[PDB]
């Protein structure tokens, strides 16, 4: 009688901010002290998300822009990503603050940039970058994260999360799961009972490769997690239901990286966002062997997903 | 190198050898069991279970095995054979005849068993692969984790994992499984489970 879905995914491809989007728009939202508690997340996410650039910079060979960099460079190096709190992603203000003026610096650096520029060839979230650009708000004695902020930060998952909500007298459990290999041994733990499952893909990951074997092309690994799933008969009776995530992100990577170069198949405009979604579909849609129904999302877009979700549940209910 | 932002991810031994090899996986039947449920729930059945009812016939006495041998032909090799696998014409052919006239068909039959190992082989990659994804307790493998390299320790857990085999025998068709579940057990047994 209850509508289970299952939140499915490789590792970054948006399952809890989806699951934060269902508790803003069917849920009790987050109020401020609920939104203040991911300040210490988004202090973390930017003192560690520069020091992996100054880190990139220096490896990858990228001249400063300035020289002067270097001691600002260095200061941040010099933070213990092993300390307790910086262990479990947390950052107290007071410390932040010590290493703000050197963060906007290293910001304005050139070098720096082209370092972001070739995140492909190292780790690295493109949600730094959005609280880097925000630095001035972040830097106010008296910050309090907005509703935005709390669905770029980045916290990763370990374990399994349940949210349960309703719609209509429809109650909804959602199940949320990390997606890094070694946590996908816990999948199996929920399939019990699922209605349905949604499996995010992060559109964007054609250029880039594995955090767990700085090696395997990120697209491929989801298309064949994909392949696994679609094609077990233990889920004939499950809805499938694909999300083609960061459809944003996607849409301004077209721009300056080309598809091409990492998937030969494409044969388009690969300028083109309408043609590098039609492949993307049509590489997931080829995987099933014997309905495969898709969207195209901004997980961070609270709009995007009001609408998408509203579609989820009647295919769901209907099926 | 350069350094990750989120230092601790734990990548999580040697069931790795077992499962590439299909010798020895016979000999683990807690690790064949995993390997079954991966095929019936993901592949074609067929090859596998020919390959092991064959291989039943072949560890048997000519005397008391001229059932196994109608078995094996009207579920694998037959023209309307419900789990027919694709083996060379002329392989099919002579096993016909050798059977048509009572003789040993053990020969050919192991050539058969040879023709499709390949296919066997490639499944046995493709599972090699689903565990390198790290969803291998999606067909049972928790049921390893705490295993001697004990015979007997093993043979009992066979058991209990073939037990819940229906589960996935059962999403097939009455004409699929019946063969499917024949086979399964025709091997297990063979195999003191
Ligand atoms: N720009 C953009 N960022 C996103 C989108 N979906 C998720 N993110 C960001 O991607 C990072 C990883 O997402 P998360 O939901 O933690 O991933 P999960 O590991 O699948 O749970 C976070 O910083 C999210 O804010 C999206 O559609 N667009
Ligand atoms: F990268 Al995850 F949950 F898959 F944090
Ligand atoms: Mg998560």
């Amino acid at each position: 009688r209850l509508v289970k879905i299952l939140l499915l995914g490789a590792g970054e491809s948006g399952k809890s901010t989806f699951l934060k989007q269902m508790r803003i728009i069917h849920g009790q939202d987050f109020d401020q002290r609920a939104r203040e508690e991911f300040r210490p997340t988004i202090y973390s996410n930017v003192i560690k998300g520069m020091r992996v650039l100054v880190d990139a910079r220096e490896k990858l060979h990228i001249p400063w822009g300035d020289n002067k960099n270097q001691l600002h460079g260095d200061k941040l190096m010099a933070f213990d990503t092993r300390a307790p709190m910086a262990a479990q992603g947390m950052v107290e203000t007071r410390v932040f603050l010590q290493y703000l003026p050197a963060i906007r610096a290293l910001w304005e650096d050139s070098g720096i940039q082209n370092a972001y520029d070739r995140r492909r060839e190292f780790q690295l979230g493109e949600s730094v970058k959005y609280f880097l650009d925000n630095l001035d708000k972040l830097g106010v004695p008296d910050y309090i994260p907005s509703q935005q902020d709390i669905l770029l930060a980045r916290r990763p998952t370990k374990g399994i999360h349940e949210y349960d909500f309703e719609i209509k007298n429809v109650p909804f459990k959602m199940v949320d799961v990390g997606g890094q290999r070694s946590e996908r041994k816990r999948w199996f733990e929920c399939f019990d009972s699922v209605t349905s499952i949604l499996f995010l893909v992060s559109s964007s990951e054609f250029d880039q490769v594995l955090m767990e074997d700085r090696q395997t092309n990120r697209l491929t690994e989801s298309l064949n997690i994909f392949e696994t799933i679609v094609n077990n008969r233990v889920f004939s009776n499950v809805s499938i239901i694909l999300f083609l995530n960061k459809t944003d992100l996607l849409e301004e990577k077209v721009q300056v990286v080309s598809i091409k170069d990492y998937f030969l198949e494409f044969e388009g405009d690969p300028h083109c966002l309408r043609d590098v979604q039609k492949f993307l579909v049509e590489c997931f849609r080829g995987k099933r062997r014997d309905p495969l129904y898709h969207h195209f999302t901004t997980a961070i877009n609270t709009e995007n997903i009001r609408l998408v979700f509203r579609d989820v549940k009647d295919t769901i209910l209907h099926d | 190198l350069i350094i990750g932002p989120e230092e601790d991810y734990d990548p999580g031994n040697e069931s790795d050898i077992i499962f590439q090899d299909l010798e020895k996986l016979k000999s683990h039947p807690a690790y064949l069991v995993v390997f079954l449920r991966y095929i019936l729930s993901q592949a074609d059945p067929g090859p596998l279970l020919f390959y092991l009812c064959s291989e039943v016939y072949q560890q048997t006495n000519p005397k008391d095995s001229r059932s196994l041998g109608k078995d094996i032909w009207n579920i694998f090799l037959e023209k309307n054979a419900p789990l027919r696998v694709k083996i060379p014409e002329m392989l099919q052919a002579e096993i016909d005849l050798r059977l048509r006239n009572n003789e040993d068909p053990r020969n050919v039959l192991c050539e058969a068993q040879e023709a499709v190992m390949l296919e066997i082989q490639e499944q046995i990659n493709d599972y090699r692969s689903k565990r390198t994804l790290g969803l291998g307790s999606l067909y049972g493998e928790n049921d390893l984790l705490g295993l001697d390299g004990d015979p007997l320790r093993e043979r009992q857990m066979a058991e209990k994992q073939l037990a819940a085999l229906g589960d996935i025998l059962s999403k097939y068709e009455e004409d699929r499984s019946a063969p499917m579940d024949f086979a399964v057990n025709t091997f297990m047994s063979h195999a003191g489970i």
